[PDB]
RNA sequence: UCCCCCGUGCCCAUAGCGGCGUGGAACCACCCGUUCCCAUUCCGAACACGGAAGUGAAACGCGCCAGCGCCGAUGGUACUGGGCGGGCGACCGCCUGGGAGAGUAGGUCGGUGCGGGGG
RNA sequence: UCGCCUCCUAAAAGGUAACGGAGGCGCCCAAAGGUCCCCUCAGGCGGGACGGAAAUCCGCCGGAGAGCGCAAGGGUAGAAGGGGGCCUGACUGCGAGGCCUGCAAGCCGAGCAGGGGCGAAAGCCGGGCCUAGUGAACCGGUGGUCCCGUGUGGAAGGGC
RNA sequence: AGAGCACUGAUAGGGCUAGGGGGCCCACCAGCCUACCAAACCCUGUCAAACUCCGAAGGGUCCCAGGUGGAGCCUGGGAG
């Protein structure tokens, strides 16, 4: 069902496991080995509005702001069951851009 | 588009009379209609070439959408099914597409059936999957004659949100599913 | 049967698990020492029981020849004996309940098992029953 | 599209009429009105 | 069925095999050489 | 005495040295191999890996260990560090 | 520090199957529509976008049962190192270490770490 | 029968013999190769125009009993199994460290540079799920190569 | 080894039951009983080198410690 959870676990660490629900989008940056989460970016758990696609694009810009003061740079995406298309792109495409 | 006859006659009549008879707590317990599937028990025209594909350009007249061919795996040599890549015409239809055919099922494609007593009252599998069999095909009004060749029957299944064995049997009784009692 | 061909031997090691207890039956037969009981003393022991009492009883054979015999015919040494020239045998170790029957008293059944007990190369001891069921 | 759409009009029931339509061919007459009551409908023998 | 491929506007070879009867009568693919860098290779 | 000739059952194949090479708690270097095997009986874990023939070889210098993921198989890892 | 929900990770069936009740404030799912990105070897079934008419029925999480399933001792036994003995024979016995399998009582409708939201 | 592959005999590291018990190979795949993505079986029950114990369909049950080219074994749906797209990494130059082992061999392999494929990226790609599908050396053909080339310059032959 | 039947196959008895055997409905072509042969499944009790849901004593390998033994290691000469 999931695979790519394992696919990344081969390479490095720093799981960025994104959860997308019908009105909600939560994006962490979670590290294994130690098995502990870090930057817990969200929107329906933050306070951002509700237009979905163009809303993921900003939570994506949050981790950047939030993490680059924590010793972070290393991308390590974690697409869920989803397909790198809409909200997951916008969520992503702001990341390194942030 | 989004409004049609039995479309209205579904919500605007069929659901209520189903609940005063039986008795439902929630709303998503009524037997609404989820999917209609069509299966072509072919195998014949598999042989040659001039005919086998034409079992499709018509089954877009009954649902607007083109159909689908499918095949098999096991190695049955009892008739030229080597290894497995045969014939299997099927189609599935939802929303309005699943409605017009229904609106055209119990209304125009009915009277011209040999010994038309109604529909089978015994062919029940408990879970809302009543089944029938369509020998002839001219009963579909679009299926005329002026552009046909021969017999191309098929059988169609029906899927419900029903629970009991008697349930959908009642749901049928108000959409247009006569039986023999 | 169906199985497949032929099989090695098996040194009857610990006079043990080849063993049971009088289940569905009144009295039964036991093994004092091991052997390879064949599909020809069984029937020979079987019919010997029936013939003691015509019209009566039920004999419960509890061993089965699932083993191949192998003999060569007067030749030298090559390949493995197809054999089976006597057929099949049943691995028998002591303690095993060979036969057991039901349907009569004992004076009519202390002998039917005494007889067939003579159709065996191994010493036997008739089992009364002893409700030691496990 | 990639297939003909759903042009509605009238399916000329034989009795009187039904609108309904879509399918494909619009002005389709059909002989037996079929629902419309032509037999097995309210019982009639 | 044995086979080997040479590159375009310069003869030099590499190694593989074709199969003929399986309709594959032409064979041309890209490859990496040790002279020049990357180009179209043929056959013969 | 002159008899028959032959059967069909003397063919065999020659050995493949199927085994675990280094064991748990053995210092191993870089590149070493740990499991020659048929299939994925022991699976590659931390700092291990396999090509082609299911051959568990240490990516980096350290100590070898076994943990049993019951369900998920058996896993040979590498403790680099020291 | 604790309880619920959500994402997730570990220990790997004392988590599973089946049945029974609950949960809808937020949570998530069902659900409305396919105009645009995307898509079905037919189909918005699924992937996807836009979203608030309806609901917790489904699916899902939480509590109870023990029917199946699983876990399962102690005890004793088979077996076996190692030393030794008996029978020509198939085999058996003694001592010192190790100690099963299955069967019994019993247990089990999971445990736990991180983050986030709501209590 | 002679070489190679799978199980047992192989007595729980490897290995082990017998004209012991049972079976295979001397092929193959431009897709059966790699990258990214979608999907997950056999069987059973019950309904279904053909056919009919067994044809494509549908609801439920269904954790692997199907499939993975061919013998067998290990493995495996948390894919190596079934579809689609883009590709040629069945690259070149190297190659630490190691399994097996008398020699010769055989086998796995991270790491770098040149250049490229796929993917948004992490990353993967030095043939195929694997274990069989092969032949020292001598001699000779074909294509390149800053080479040697007999007093010298070409040439002839040789060499890589 | 052992033991077990959860996979592979083998088996005695009983049970319920797909199929067929006797007997009527004597034929729409189905049906009921059955000291009959019989698989699916269950209990009773089992068989196995190429069966294992389990599983030893022992066996091999690395670390630590005792261990100085004609131990072990390396190079070379010679053999059998
Ligand atoms: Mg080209
Ligand atoms: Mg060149
Ligand atoms: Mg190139
Ligand atoms: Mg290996
Ligand atoms: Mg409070
Ligand atoms: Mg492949
Ligand atoms: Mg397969
Ligand atoms: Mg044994
Ligand atoms: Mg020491």
């Amino acid at each position: 069902k999931f695979r790519v959870r394992n696919r990344i676990k081969r390479t490095g660490r720093l799981r960025l496991s994104v959860f997308r629900s019908l009105k909600h989008i939560y994006a962490q940056i979670i590290d294994d080995e130690k098995g502990v989460t870090l930057v817990s970016a969200s929107s329906l758990a933050l306070k951002l509005k509700g237009n979905k696609t163009e809303v993921a694009r900003q939570v994506g810009r949050a981790l950047a702001e939030k993490a680059l003061a924590l010793g972070i740079k290393q991308v390590a995406f974690d697409r869920g069951p989803y397909k790198y298309h809409g909200r997951v792109k916008a969520l992503a495409e702001g990341a390194r851009e942030g | 588009p989004l409004d049609l006859a039995l479309k209205r006659k579904y919500y605007e009549e069929v659901r209520p009379e189903l609940i005063r008879r039986f008795g439902y707590q929630n709303v998503w317990e009524v037997p609404r209609l989820e999917k209609v599937v069509i299966n072509q028990g072919l195998g014949e025209a598999k042989e040659d070439a001039r005919i086998l594909e034409k079992a499709a350009q018509e089954l877009a007249l009954i649902t607007g959408q083109k159909p689908a061919v499918t095949r098999a795996k096991k190695s049955i040599s009892n008739f030229k099914l080597r290894k497995g890549m045969p014939i299997g015409l099927r189609v599935t239809l939802r929303r309005d597409r699943m409605w017009i055919f229904l609106e055209k099922l119990l209304n125009v494609a009915l009277p011209r059936i040999r010994d038309f007593r109604g529909l089978n009252p015994n062919s029940f599998d408990g879970r809302g999957n009543y089944n029938l069999g369509l020998r002839e095909q001219l009963i579909f009004p679009e299926i005329t004659y002026d552009m046909v060749d021969a017999l191309r029957g098929m059988d169609i299944a029906v899927v419900t949100t029903a629970e009991t064995d008697e349930e959908a049997r009642a749901l049928l009784e108000l959409l247009g599913f006569p039986f023999r009692k | 049967r169906m199985k497949y061909r032929k099989q090695q031997r098996g040194r009857l090691k610990g006079a043990t698990k080849g063993g049971d207890y009088v289940a569905f039956g009144d009295f039964g037969l036991v093994a004092l020492e091991p052997a390879w009981i064949t599909a020809q003393q069984i029937e020979a022991a079987r019919v010997a029981m029936v013939r003691h009492f015509r019209r009566g009883g039920k004999i419960f054979i509890r061993i089965f020849p699932d083993k191949p015999y192998t003999k060569k015919p007067l030749e030298v040494r090559m390949g493995k004996g197809k054999g089976n020239v006597e057929g099949y045998v049943a691995v028998v170790k002591p303690g095993r309940v060979m036969f057991e029957v039901a349907g009569v008293t004992e004076e009519q059944a202390m002998e039917a098992l005494r007889i067939a007990g003579h159709k065996l190369p191994i010493k036997t001891k008739i089992v009364r029953r002893d409700a030691y069921d496990e | 599209g990639i297939h003909p759409k759903l042009v509605p009009a009238r399916i000329i029931c034989g009795c009187g009429n039904v609108i309904e339509t879509y399918s494909t061919k619009p002005e389709i007459y059909v002989e037996v009105c079929s629902k419309c009551h032509p037999f097995y409908t309210g019982q009639q023998r | 069925l044995l086979l080997e491929c040479t590159e375009c506007k310069r003869r030099n070879y590499a190694t593989e095999k074709n199969k003929r009867n399986t309709p594959n009568k032409l064979e041309l693919r890209k490859y990496c050489p040790w002279c020049r860098k990357h180009t179209v290779h043929r056959e013969v | 005495k002159k008899g028959l000739g032959s059967t069909r059952n003397g063919r065999d194949s020659q050995a493949k040295r199927l085994g675990v090479k280094r064991y748990e708690g053995q210092v191993v270097r870089a590149g070493n191999i740990l499991v020659r095997q048929r299939g994925t009986r022991f699976k590659p874990g931390k700092n291990v890996g396999m090509g082609r023939d299911f051959t568990l070889f240490a990516l980096v210098d350290g100590v070898v260990e076994f943990q049993d993921r019951g369900r998920l198989g058996r896993y040979v890892h590498v403790r680099p560090l020291a």
